[PDB]
C-alpha cells in the first residue's frame, strides 16, 4: 500500500456522464428532502369576548352563490408539490394541509379550507397526504394535522397540532380568526356577482376610431 | 357467530374515544372503589404518627410532606369521583385550613359503607336520606361536645397551648418550639380590633442552621441588597416611592429638540442639577432610607450616596405594599419629598448576612406592628417547606380561634362520642333509614382506627376501650399516643383539643361530597384528547 | 391487582411503599456517600467529573462533587442538600455531614428491617443529637483573653487544619498566613466580595501573593495607551462612573439646524463637552482615572498628553474594591470632583504577571480589602486552589465570630461516642439500642481517615476507644505516625460549631429520610 | 479497552463483593415471607397461565429464573437441603444470606476474608457441638407423641396446618407401615414408597390412608370384573401381545401351504403363556408392558383383572408388599416356559375404586408385608399439589426422627441459645476470629426475627426477651429448663417449646448450619469477576 498520491487522470473524466447520471438524480431527490426538512423534526421533537359576530359570520359565510363550491387541490406526488410551489407567482399565499385518512381532526379542517377558499380566492388552499411526501414515522403517527403555509417560496406558517389550539369542532370562523391573529390571511376584497363573465381574451384592442 | 356487534341505539352513536357507564355496578360501585383507593393512599399520613410521603409532580419537583391537601394537589388524580372528593378536601382547606385528611377519610368510609348498604338491599335515595338525617343529627350534637374555650388570644402561653395540637400532627417530634414561635408571631399581630389577617404573617426561608435556630422578627426580611453605599440606619426614616428613582418622562413620546449650541452644552448640566435638587429636597425632610419599586438611575444613585441615603429596590408591588403596612408610609407616585403624615418610620434598617444570603432587615423594637415575619432555618429546602406548611396550619388555627373560640376534645374522643350518640339515635328511628344512620355513625370510627393504625397498636382494642369509657360517660377520652400498648386517656388534661369550627365544616363537606358522589347514576366520559394543562 | 377500567391516578405513576422503600432509601444514601468517601482528611484524594460538554472539574470538596453529580433519587438528594447547607452556613466539613448521615442510616437499617417503628428511631436521633450538641458546647475550649497574638495563632492553626486536605497542603502554613492576614483587614461584615481572587496561568504555588490593596487585569486599552506612564509614586485616583467618549448627547436627542454656522457650532459644542469633562478630571489633580463605563480613544490620548493613566470598562466589583482600598467614591458626575472623593494609594504600577498585564494598587494604609493572585499550571489547579482558599477564609471568618475550638482527627467524635454510650447504658433499652447505634455511627470519620491513610482502622479505633474511656478528650488519629496522638497539642483545631452544624444537619437528614414511607413518581410532562 | 484486553466485563474489590451480597440478599428476601406458622404461600405464574401455589422454599427457587451466579449458589443450596434432609429449606437460604451479609460488613472493615472464613468455620463446628450436648431431646423418653408433635410442626406453615391434628396421625401411621429392617438389624423407613395420589373433590378432612397400595390405573377392558375378593397377584415385566419374531429372524415361504400355520403361531405363542399364568389360579395380572385386545379377552373369560401399562416403580412396590416376584420372562432353568404358584402375590381385596369421576385401583391389605398409600382430596388441582408438597415434608420429618432419635425445640429456641453461647465463647480465640464468630452468633438471630416479623409483632422485644431467658439458662446452673424457651407466634410471648410440643429433627438444624456456612464461605472467597461476552 504505497503511491497514495494518485492524482487520478481521466477515470473520473471518462465516467463523467455516468457520474452526472446519478448526481442529478441525487440533487433532485435532496431538493424535496431539503424542502421537507424545513418542516420535520424541529417541531416534531416536542360580551365582545364571546364573539358576537361569530354566528353572523357563519351565516353569511354560506354564500357559495356561484357555480358549485369546488374542492381543495389534492397532491398525489411529491414532485408535483415541489414543482407547484417552485412555480406560480409568489405574491399570493400558498397553504398546504397534511392528513392521513381515518384519523380524526381532518374532515373539519377540510371543511374549513373549503369555506375559506370562497372567502379568499387569492389563497391557494391545497391538501396532501403525509405518505406521499415522505414524512418521518413520528410525524406520520402523531403530527399529521398541520397547516403548512408558504409565501414567497419560503415558510411563513409554522403550525402543527392545529387541534391543540382549535379542537375538533372548530369552524371556518375559528380558523379565519386564528390565522388573522397572526396576520397571515390576505385581507378581503369587495366582490360582486358577475352575470357570468365578460372577458374573452386580451390582445390588440383595435377599439372604435371615428375618422374622416 | 364470531363477533358481538354493538347494540343498536346509543351504543352505536357513541364517539370513538368516549366511554359510557350506567347502572349500579358499572358506575356507583366503581366510583366508591375509586374514592376508597384515594382514601387508602392518603390514610397513612394521619395523626401525629403520620408518615411523610415523597411526591414528585410532572415537573420533576420533589414534595415530601404529610399534609393531605398538598399530597392531593401534587397528584394528578384522573377518576372524576376522586376528583370531586379532592375538590371537597381543597374547599375544606380554603374554608378552615386544617382537616383535609379528616374530610378524605370520612368521605371514604361513608362511601364504603354506602356500597355495603346498597349491596345488602337498600336504595340510593334511602341511603342519601339517611346520611342527611345523620349529618343533621351530628351537627346538632356537636355544640354539646365542646370542652373548653380559648378565652384569651393576647396571651402567649395560652395561645401556644392552643396551637400546639394543630402543629403536633405535622412535625410531631418538636411541636412546643414551633408553637411558641407561631404564638409570638400571631400575638404581635391581631391588635385590639378583633379582626385578624392571616396574610400579615410572613415566612422567610434561609437555609443552613437547623430549624431550632428559627426566630420571629417584628418587621420584614427581604433577600436583597442595598444599591447605595449606606448599609445601616439606626433611626430609620423610610420614604417609600412607587415610581422609579429617576427623573420622570413624558408618557406619549419625548425627544430632546436642540436648535443651538448652548442648549446642547447645557442640557446635561441642567438635568443633573435638577436630579440633585430633587434628591436634596427628599433628603432635607430627614429621610435616610428610600425604598423604590422601580429602577434606580445612575445619577440618582450617585446623588443619594452623596447625601448618605440608603437605597432598597423592591421588584414586586406586593412587597412594597407589605413594607408600607409594616412601616407606616404611603407609596408616593412621584419624587416629591414626603410630608409628615406620609413619612415612614422604623426602629432599625440594616444589611445583614444569614448563612450565605444577604438580607435587608426592617426591624421594630416594639413587640407590635402590622406585619410580623418568621425567619425559618433548616438543613434542607424540603424541611423548611414542611415547617412553613405547619406554620400555615397553626396560623389558620389561630384565625379560626379568632372567628370561633369553642374547642372539642381530639384524638378520636369527639368521633367516638358522635358515633355513640348517633347510633343511639338511630335505634329510636324506625323505617329503612336506620341502617343508613347506623352506617353514618360507624363511619366516624375511621378516625380513631386511623390513629391507632398509625400509632402501631391494635385498632379494635382501642375502639372497644373508647366505647366502654364513653359508655360510663367520660366523653373527653381518646387514645394515648405515647404508649406501646392500646390505651386511652382524657384529652382535656392532655390539652389535645381541635377547633369546633374545623370539625363542623369538615363533617359538612365530607357528607356533602359523599352524597353528591352517590347521586350520580350515569357517566359519559369524552375522549381525553389533548389538554396540556 | 385487578385492572380498573378508569384508573385512579395517571398512567405510569410509580409507587413504592413500606419497609422495602425505606431500605432502598438507605441504600441510595449509602451509594451517594460512597462517591465522596475517599476525599476525607490529609490523605484524601480528588475526583474528576466530566460534564456533557467535556469540561472536566477536579475537586476535593464534598459539596462541589455532590453538586456535579446529577442525582435524581429523591432520598439521595437530601444528602446533597445538607452538604450544600453545611457549605453555606459553615463552609467546611461538607464531606463529614454526608458521611455521618449515611452512617446513621446504615446503623439503623437492621432495626428498620425487623419492623421497628420509625418514630422511635427519629426520637432517639433527636435526643442523641441534642445531647451531643450540648456536650460539644460544654467541652469546647475557649480563651478569655482576646490577646492579639493568641487570637492570630488560633486563626492560623484553624486555617492550616482546614487547608490540610487539599493540593495546597504542602504550602498550608504560607496560605494560612495569607488567609488570616486577608481576613483581618475586613472591617465588620467580613464580606466575601471584599476579598478578590484572581487566577493567572504559569508560576509555582509559592509565587501566589496577597496585595494589601486592589489589583485587576488590563481592560481593552485603546490607541495611545502605550504612551501613558505606568508607575506613580503618590497617585490620586479618580474613581468614576462616566463614559468619556464622543457620542450622542442623549438617545432621544435630535438636532435641527438651518445654518452652516450652527452646524459648525454644534460640532464644536460636542467637542467642547467632551473636553470640559476631560479638563475637569485633569484639574481635579488625579493621575489615575478609572471608569465603569468605557473610556474612548480621544480621552486616552488626552490623558497620555497629560502624563496620566486611564482604564475603561473596569468591572464593578473591582471599582468597589478600589474604593475600599483607597478611600474615595465612584462619581457619576465630574462636576464636583473634590479632594475628598479621590482615592489615594502609595504606589500604582502595571506589571507583567504570567503573560498578562495587571494594574497594582499597593501601599494603602486604610485598606479594608485585598486580592489573591493565584498562580498554577492549569485552570483546574487554580480552581481547586480557590476552593481551598474559600474554605479557609470561611473558617477564619467564623473563628473571628467566635473562638471556640475542638480537636480534629475524630477526637471530638470519639469523645461524643463515649459520652453517648455512657448515656445509653442508663436508659430502659428501646432507646438504648438506637442511641448506641448513633454513638457507633459517630466513629465513621476516624475510621474513614484510617482507611484513606492506609492504616488498620480496627486497631486505631480500639486504641482511641480505650484512651477516651480511661481519660483524655482530644486524642485522635495521627496520620503521619501511623498511630494516635493528642490532637489538641498537635494543633489539629477546628471551630466547634463546625461539628455542631455537621451533627445537626446529618441528624435532620436522617430523620427526614426515615420518616418517609411512600414514594410517588408522577410521569414527566 | 484497557491494557488487559479481555473480551468481557470485569468487577473487582468492594464492587463485586457488594454485588454478591445484593444477589444473595435478593433471594432470601423472596422467601423471608414464607417462614414460620404465620407465613403465606405464593402464586407462581409460569408465563403460559400455569399456576403453582406453594410455601416450600425449594419449589419456589426451582421454578424461579435466576441469572446471577451467586444467587444460583443459594438456589442450588435449597435443593441440596431438600434432597438430603427434606425440611428447613427456607431456613438455610435465609441463614446463608444473613451469614454472607454480616461477613461482608467485616470485610468492609478491613478484616481479611480468610479470618472471617476461619471464624465461620470455628463457629459452625462449635454450634453443632453445643447442639449435640445441651439442646437435643431423646425421643425414647417422649414416646409416640413426639412423632405426632414433630409432624405437626411440619404441617405448621403449610396449607394442611390447621387440620394437622388429623394429618399428623395420618402421616405417622403411614411411616410406621413401610418400616422394615435390613442387614445389621438397623430399621430403615423407605419414605416415598408411600404412594401419594391427588384427586380434587371432597374437603381435606376426607383424605384417605389406604392400608395397602393405590394405582393410578384401571382395568384394561370394561368386560373384566372390577373387584376380586381374594387376589392372587401376578406381576409381569413383559408385554402380552402378538408374537413378532425378532429383527434377526426372517420368514420366507416357498411352500404356500405352510403360511397359514405360521400365522397361527403369531398368536398362539402368547395364548399359551397366558394359559400358563391363569392355570396357577392368578386373579390379578399387573404388567408394565402393553396388552393386545385378544389377550384381554382371555382374562375376561377367566374373570380375572388385568391392568396394563403399570409404572415400573409401582410394580416393584406391589411385588414387595404382596410377596410377588417380577418376571421379565417366562423361562425356567430347564430351558422351558413355566409359571409356578410361588411367584404369586396375595392381597385381601383389589377394587376398581371411583374417586371424583375418575377411577383407580385399590390393592387393600397386602399380605406378608405392610404398605401404605395416601389419597389427598382438595378443592381443585392447585391446592392438591400443595398438599402433596406439604405432606412430603412431613413424611421426611418423621423419617429423620425415627432414624435419628433426637429432637430439638422449635420456634427459634435453638437459634437464640446459640447466639448467647457463641458470643460468650467467641472471647477466647485471637482477635480477628472474635469478630467473625460473634457475627456468626448474631447472624443466627435472623430466624427468630423473621418468625416475629411475619406475625406483625415487636420482633425487637421478643428476641430481647428470648435472649434474656436463654442468658439466664447459660449462667444459672439450676435454671437450665429455660433452654426450651422459644417463640409463641399466636400470642407473641416466649413459651417453653418442649412442653408446647414444637419439635424438629436435630439433623434439620445441624445440616442447615453446615450447608449454610460452606455456601457463605464459597461466596465470601470471591473478590473478582470476569464476565466474558457471549459469542452471539
Ligand atoms: N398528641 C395527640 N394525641 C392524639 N391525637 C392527636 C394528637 N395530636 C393530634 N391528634 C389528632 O390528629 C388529628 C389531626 O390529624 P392531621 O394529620 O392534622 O389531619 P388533618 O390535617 O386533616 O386534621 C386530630 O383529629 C387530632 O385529634
Ligand atoms: N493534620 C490532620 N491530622 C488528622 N486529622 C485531620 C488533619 N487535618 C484534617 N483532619 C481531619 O479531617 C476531617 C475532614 O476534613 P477535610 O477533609 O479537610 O474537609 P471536609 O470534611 O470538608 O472534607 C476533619 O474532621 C479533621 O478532623
Ligand atoms: N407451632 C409453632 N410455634 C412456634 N414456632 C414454630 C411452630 N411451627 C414451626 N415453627 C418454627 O417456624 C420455623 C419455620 O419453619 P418452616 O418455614 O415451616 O419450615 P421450612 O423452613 O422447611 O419451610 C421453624 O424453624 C420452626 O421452628
Ligand atoms: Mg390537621
Ligand atoms: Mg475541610
Ligand atoms: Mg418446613
Amino acid at each position: 500500500l504505497a503511491g497514495e498520491g494518485i492524482s487520478v487522470n481521466t477515470g473520473p473524466k471518462g465516467v463523467i456522464n455516468d457520474w452526472r447520471r446519478f448526481k442529478q438524480l441525487e440533487t433532485e431527490q435532496r431538493e424535496e428532502q431539503c424542502r421537507e426538512m424545513e418542516r420535520l423534526i424541529k417541531k416534531l421533537s416536542m360580551f365582545l369576548q364571546q364573539y358576537r359576530k361569530q354566528r353572523m359570520e357563519e351565516m353569511r359565510q354560506q354564500l357559495h352563490k356561484g357555480p358549485q363550491f369546488k374542492q381543495v387541490f389534492e397532491i398525489s406526488s411529491g414532485e408535483g408539490f415541489l414543482d407547484m410551489i417552485d412555480k406560480e407567482q409568489k405574491s399570493i399565499v400558498i397553504m398546504v394541509h397534511i392528513y392521513e385518512d381515518g384519523i380524526p381532526g381532518t374532515e373539519a379542517m377540510n371543511g374549513c379550507m373549503i369555506c375559506l377558499a370562497a372567502e379568499y380566492p387569492a389563497v391557494k388552499f391545497c391538501k396532501v397526504k403525509s405518505s406521499v411526501i415522505g414524512a418521518s414515522s413520528q410525524f406520520t403517527r402523531n403530527a399529521l394535522p398541520a397547516l403548512l403555509i408558504y409565501k414567497g417560496g419560503e415558510l411563513i406558517g409554522n403550525f402543527v397540532r392545529v387541534t391543540d389550539q382549535l379542537g375538533d369542532d372548530f369552524f371556518a370562523v375559528d380558523l379565519e380568526a386564528f390565522l388573522q391573529e397572526f396576520g397571515l390571511l390576505p385581507e378581503k376584497e369587495v366582490l360582486v356577482l358577475t352575470s357570468v363573465r365578460n372577458s374573452a381574451t386580451c390582445h390588440s384592442e383595435d377599439s372604435d376610431l371615428e375618422i374622416d | 357467530a364470531l363477533h358481538v356487534p354493538k347494540a343498536p341505539g346509543f351504543a352505536q352513536m357513541l364517539k370513538e374515544g368516549a366511554k359510557h357507564f350506567s347502572g349500579l355496578e358499572e358506575a356507583v360501585y366503581r366510583n366508591i372503589q375509586a374514592c376508597k383507593e384515594l382514601a387508602q393512599t392518603t390514610r397513612t399520613a394521619y395523626g401525629p404518627n403520620g408518615m411523610n410521603k415523597m411526591v414528585i409532580n410532572h415537573l420533576e419537583k420533589l414534595f415530601v410532606t404529610n399534609d393531605a391537601a398538598t399530597i392531593l394537589r401534587e397528584l394528578e388524580v384522573q377518576h372524576p369521583a376522586a376528583k370531586m372528593i379532592v375538590m371537597a378536601s381543597h374547599m375544606q382547606e380554603q374554608e378552615v385550613g386544617d382537616g383535609t385528611n379528616f374530610v378524605l377519610v370520612f368521605a371514604g368510609a361513608l362511601l364504603e359503607l354506602a356500597e355495603e348498604l346498597l349491596r345488602i338491599g337498600l336504595s340510593v335515595s334511602e341511603v342519601i336520606e339517611g346520611y342527611e338525617i345523620a349529618c343533621r343529627k351530628a351537627h346538632e350534637i356537636l355544640p354539646n361536645l365542646v370542652c373548653c374555650s380559648a378565652k384569651n388570644l393576647r396571651d402567649i402561653d395560652e395561645v401556644s397551648s392552643l396551637l400546639r395540637t394543630s402543629i403536633m400532627s405535622k412535625q410531631y417530634g418538636n411541636e412546643v418550639f414551633l408553637a411558641k414561635l407561631i404564638a409570638q408571631a400571631c400575638v404581635s399581630i391581631f391588635p385590639d380590633s378583633g379582626h385578624f389577617n392571616v396574610d400579615n404573617i410572613r415566612v422567610c426561608k434561609i437555609l443552613g442552621s437547623g430549624i431550632s435556630s428559627s426566630s420571629v422578627l417584628h418587621g420584614m426580611v427581604f433577600k436583597k441588597e442595598t444599591e447605595g453605599d449606606v448599609t445601616s440606619v439606626k433611626d430609620a426614616k423610610i420614604a417609600v416611592y412607587s415610581c422609579p428613582f429617576d427623573g420622570m418622562i413624558t408618557e406619549t413620546k419625548g425627544t430632546v429638540l436642540i436648535k443651538t449650541a448652548e442648549e446642547l452644552m447645557n442640557f446635561s448640566k441642567g438635568e443633573e442639577n435638577l436630579m440633585d435638587a430633587q434628591v436634596k429636597a427628599i433628603a432635607d425632610t430627614g429621610a435616610n432610607v428610600v425604598v423604590t419599586g422601580g429602577k434606580v438611575a445612575d445619577m440618582a444613585l450617585h446623588y443619594a450616596n452623596k447625601y448618605n441615603i440608603m437605597l432598597v429596590r423592591l421588584n414586586s408591588k406586593w412587597d412594597l405594599r407589605r413594607l408600607c403596612k409594616t412601616v407606616g408610609a404611603t407609596a408616593l407616585p412621584r419624587l416629591t419629598p414626603p410630608v409628615l403624615e406620609e413619612m415612614g418610620h422604623c426602629d432599625s434598617v440594616y444589611l445583614s448576612e444569614v448563612g450565605d444570603t444577604q438580607v435587608v432587615v426592617f426591624k421594630h423594637e416594639k413587640e407590635d406592628g402590622a406585619i410580623s415575619t418568621i425567619v425559618l432555618r433548616g438543613s434542607t429546602d424540603n424541611l423548611m417547606d414542611d415547617i412553613e406548611r405547619a406554620v400555615d396550619d397553626g396560623v389558620n388555627t389561630f384565625k379560626v380561634l379568632t372567628r370561633d373560640k369553642r374547642l372539642v376534645p381530639g384524638g378520636g374522643a369527639t368521633e367516638i362520642e358522635l358515633a355513640k350518640q348517633i347510633t343511639s339515635y338511630g335505634e329510636t328511628c324506625p323505617g329503612l333509614e336506620q341502617y343508613a344512620i347506623k352506617k353514618f355513625a360507624e363511619a366516624f370510627e375511621a378516625i380513631p382506627r386511623a390513629l391507632a393504625e398509625n400509632s402501631g397498636v391494635k385498632a379494635n382494642e382501642v375502639i372497644s376501650k373508647l366505647y366502654a369509657v364513653h359508655q360510663e360517660g367520660n366523653k373527653n377520652v381518646g387514645l394515648d399516643i405515647e404508649a406501646e400498648v392500646p390505651a386511652v386517656k382524657d384529652m382535656l388534661e392532655a390539652g389535645i383539643l381541635d377547633t369546633y369550627l374545623g370539625k363542623y365544616w369538615a363533617i359538612k363537606l365530607a357528607t356533602n361530597a359523599a352524597v353528591t358522589v352517590l347521586r350520580v347514576d350515569q357517566i359519559i366520559m369524552a375522549k381525553p384528547a389533548g389538554g396540556p394543562k | 391487582m385487578m385492572p380498573t377500567p378508569v384508573i385512579l391516578l395517571k398512567e405510569g405513576t410509580d409507587s413504592s411503599q413500606g419497609i422495602p422503600q425505606l431500605v432502598s432509601n438507605i441504600s441510595a444514601c449509602q451509594v451517594i456517600a460512597e462517591a465522596v468517601r475517599t476525599t476525607l482528611g490529609p490523605r484524601g484524594m480528588d475526583k474528576l467529573i466530566v460534564d456533557g460538554r467535556g469540561k472536566a472539574t477536579i475537586s476535593n470538596d464534598g459539596a462541589t462533587i455532590l453538586k456535579l453529580l446529577d442525582v435524581v433519587h429523591p432520598a439521595a438528594k437530601t444528602l446533597v442538600d445538607i452538604a450544600k447547607s453545611q457549605d453555606a452556613e459553615v463552609g467546611d466539613g461538607t464531606t463529614s455531614v454526608t458521611l455521618l448521615a449515611a452512617e446513621f442510616l446504615k446503623q439503623v437499617k437492621p432495626y428498620v428491617e425487623e419492623g421497628l417503628h420509625p418514630q422511635i428511631i427519629i426520637r432517639a436521633f433527636r435526643t442523641a443529637t441534642q445531647l451531643a450538641v450540648n456536650k460539644i458546647k460544654e467541652i469546647a475550649v475557649t480563651v478569655k483573653k482576646a490577646d492579639k497574638v493568641e487570637q492570630r495563632k488560633l486563626l492560623e492553626k484553624c486555617a492550616m487544619t482546614a487547608l490540610s486536605s487539599k493540593l495546597i497542603s504542602q504550602q498550608k502554613a504560607f496560605f494560612a498566613k495569607m488567609v488570616v492576614d486577608a481576613v483581618m483587614m475586613l472591617d465588620d461584615l467580613l464580606q466575601l466580595k471584599m476579598i478578590g481572587i484572581k487566577k493567572v496561568q504559569g508560576g509555582a504555588l509559592e509565587d501566589s501573593q496577597l496585595v494589601a490593596g486592589v489589583a485587576f487585569k488590563k481592560t481593552f486599552s485603546y490607541a495611545g495607551f502605550e504612551m501613558q506612564p505606568k508607575k506613580y509614586h503618590n497617585p490620586k485616583i479618580a474613581l468614576l462612573n462616566v463614559e468619556l467618549e464622543l457620542k450622542a448627547e442623549k438617545d432621544n436627542a435630535e438636532i435641527r439646524v438651518h445654518t452652516v454656522e450652527d452646524y459648525q457650532a454644534i460640532v464644536d459644542a460636542e467637542w467642547n463637552i467632551l473636553y470640559d469633562k476631560l479638563e475637569k478630571i485633569h484639574h481635579s489633580g488625579a493621575k489615575v482615572v478609572l471608569s465603569k463605563l468605557p473610556i474612548g480613544d480621544v480621552a486616552t490620548q488626552y490623558f497620555a498628553d497629560r502624563d496620566m493613566f486611564c482604564a475603561g470598562r473596569v468591572p464593578e466589583e473591582d471599582l468597589k474594591r478600589t474604593m475600599m482600598a483607597c478611600g474615595g467614591s465612584i462619581q457619576t458626575s465630574v462636576n464636583a470632583l473634590s479632594a475628598d472623593v479621590l482615592g489615594r494609594c502609595q504606589v500604582f504600577e502595571e506589571t507583567q504577571i504570567g503573560g498578562e498585564r495587571y494594574n497594582f494598587f499597593t501601599g494603602c494604609p486604610k485598606a479594608k480589602t485585598c486580592t489573591f493572585i493565584l498562580r498554577g499550571g492549569a485552570e483546574q489547579f487554580m480552581e481547586e486552589t480557590e476552593r481551598s482558599l474559600h474554605d479557609a477564609i470561611m473558617i477564619v471568618r467564623r473563628a473571628i465570630k467566635n473562638d471556640s475550638v475542638v480537636a480534629g482527627g475524630g477526637a471530638i467524635e470519639m469523645e461524643l461516642s463515649k459520652y453517648l454510650r455512657d448515656y445509653s447504658r442508663t436508659i430502659p433499652g428501646k432507646q438504648q439500642l438506637l442511641i448506641g447505634a448513633y454513638a457507633k455511627a459517630l466513629e465513621i470519620i476516624p475510621r474513614q481517615l484510617c482507611d484513606n491513610a492506609g492504616f488498620d482502622a480496627t486497631n486505631i479505633l480500639n486504641k482511641l476507644r480505650a484512651r477516651h474511656a480511661q481519660g483524655g478528650t482530644w486524642y485522635g488519629v495521627d496520620i503521619n505516625n501511623e498511630d494516635i496522638a493528642d490532637n489538641f497539642e498537635a494543633f489539629v483545631w477546628e471551630p466547634a460549631m463546625v461539628r455542631i452544624n455537621a451533627l445537626t444537619a446529618a441528624s435532620e437528614a436522617a430523620c427526614l429520610i426515615v420518616s418517609v414511607d411512600e414514594t410517588i413518581k408522577n410521569p414527566r410532562s | 479497552e484497557g491494557p488487559l484486553s479481555v473480551f468481557g466485563d470485569r468487577s473487582t474489590g468492594e464492587t463485586i463483593r457488594s454485588q454478591n451480597v445484593m444477589a444473595a440478599a435478593s433471594i432470601a428476601n423472596i422467601v423471608k415471607s414464607s417462614l414460620g406458622p404465620v407465613g403465606l404461600d405464593k402464586m407462581l405464574v409460569d408465563d403460559i397461565g400455569d399456576v403453582t401455589i406453594t410455601n416450600d422454599g425449594a419449589t419456589i427457587l426451582k421454578l424461579l429464573e435466576v441469572e446471577h451466579p451467586a444467587a444460583k449458589v443459594l438456589c442450588e443450596l435449597a435443593d441440596l437441603q431438600d434432597k438430603e434432609v427434606g425440611d428447613g429449606t427456607t431456613s438455610v437460604v435465609i441463614i446463608a444470606a444473613e451469614l454472607l451479609k454480616n461477613a461482608d460488613e467485616l470485610v468492609k472493615q478491613k478484616i481479611h476474608p480468610t479470618s472471617v472464613i476461619s471464624g465461620y468455620r470455628l463457629a459452625c463446628k462449635e454450634a453443632v457441638r453445643y447442639i449435640n450436648e445441651n439442646l437435643i431431646v431423646n425421643t425414647d423418653e417422649l414416646g409416640r407423641d413426639c412423632l405426632i408433635n414433630a409432624a405437626k410442626t411440619s404441617m405448621s406453615s403449610k396449607i394442611i396446618g390447621i387440620n394437622g391434628d388429623f394429618f399428623a396421625n395420618m402421616v405417622v401411621d403411614a411411616v410406621l407401615a413401610i418400616k422394615y429392617t435390613d442387614i445389621r438389624g438397623q430399621p430403615r423407613y423407605p419414605v416415598n414408597s408411600v404412594n401419594i395420589l391427588k384427586a380434587h373433590g371432597r374437603s381435606q378432612m376426607e383424605s384417605m390412608l389406604i392400608s395397602g397400595y393405590a394405582l393410578n390405573c384401571v382395568v384394561g377392558s370394561q368386560g373384566m370384573p372390577k373387584r376380586i375378593v381374594n387376589a392372587k397377584i401376578a406381576c409381569l415385566d413383559f408385554s402380552l401381545q402378538k408374537t413378532k419374531m425378532k429383527l434377526g429372524v426372517q420368514v420366507v415361504i416357498t411352500d404356500p401351504e405352510k403360511l397359514d400355520q405360521i400365522r397361527q403361531r403369531e398368536s398362539d405363542i402368547t395364548k399359551e403363556r397366558i394359559q400358563k399364568i391363569l392355570a396357577t389360579g392368578a386373579n390379578v395380572i399387573l404388567t408394565t408392558g402393553g396388552i393386545d385386545d385378544m389377550c384381554l379377552k382371555y382374562f375376561v373369560e377367566a374373570g380375572a383383572m388385568a391392568v396394563r401399562r403399570v409404572l415400573k416403580r409401582d410394580l416393584k412396590r406391589i411385588a414387595k408388599a404382596s410377596g410377588a416376584t417380577i418376571l421379565s420372562t417366562l423361562a425356567n432353568l430347564e430351558g422351558e416356559e413355566t409359571f409356578e404358584a410361588a411367584m404369586l402375590g396375595q392381597a385381601e381385596e383389589v377394587v376398581q375404586e371411583r374417586i371424583c369421576d375418575d377411577e383407580l385401583i385399590l390393592i387393600k391389605n397386602t399380605k406378608a408385608r405392610t404398605s401404605a398409600s395416601i389419597i389427598l382430596r382438595g378443592a381443585n388441582d392447585f391446592m392438591c399439589d400443595e398438599m402433596e408438597r406439604s405432606l412430603h415434608d412431613a413424611l421426611c420429618v418423621v423419617k429423620r426422627v425415627l432414624e435419628s432419635k433426637s429432637v430439638v425445640p422449635g420456634g427459634g429456641a435453638v437459634e437464640a441459645a446459640l447466639s448467647i453461647y457463641l458470643e460468650n465463647y467467641a472471647t477466647s480465640m485471637g482477635s480477628r476470629e472474635q469478630l467473625a464468630i460473634a457475627e456468626f452468633a448474631r447472624s443466627l438471630l435472623v430466624i427468630p426475627n423473621t418468625l416475629a416479623v411475619n406475625a406483625a409483632q415487636d420482633s425487637t422485644d421478643l428476641v430481647a426477651k428470648l435472649r434474656a431467658f436463654h442468658n439466664e439458662a447459660q449462667v444459672n446452673p439450676e435454671r437450665k429448663n429455660l433452654k426450651w424457651i422459644g417463640l409463641d407466634l399466636s400470642n407473641g410471648k416466649p413459651r417453653d417449646n418442649k412442653q408446647a410440643g414444637v419439635f424438629e429433627p436435630t439433623i434439620v438444624k445441624v445440616k442447615s448450619l453446615k450447608f449454610a456456612t460452606e455456601a457463605a464461605i464459597t461466596i465470601l472467597r470471591i473478590d473478582d469477576l470476569i464476565k466474558l461476552h457471549p459469542e452471539s
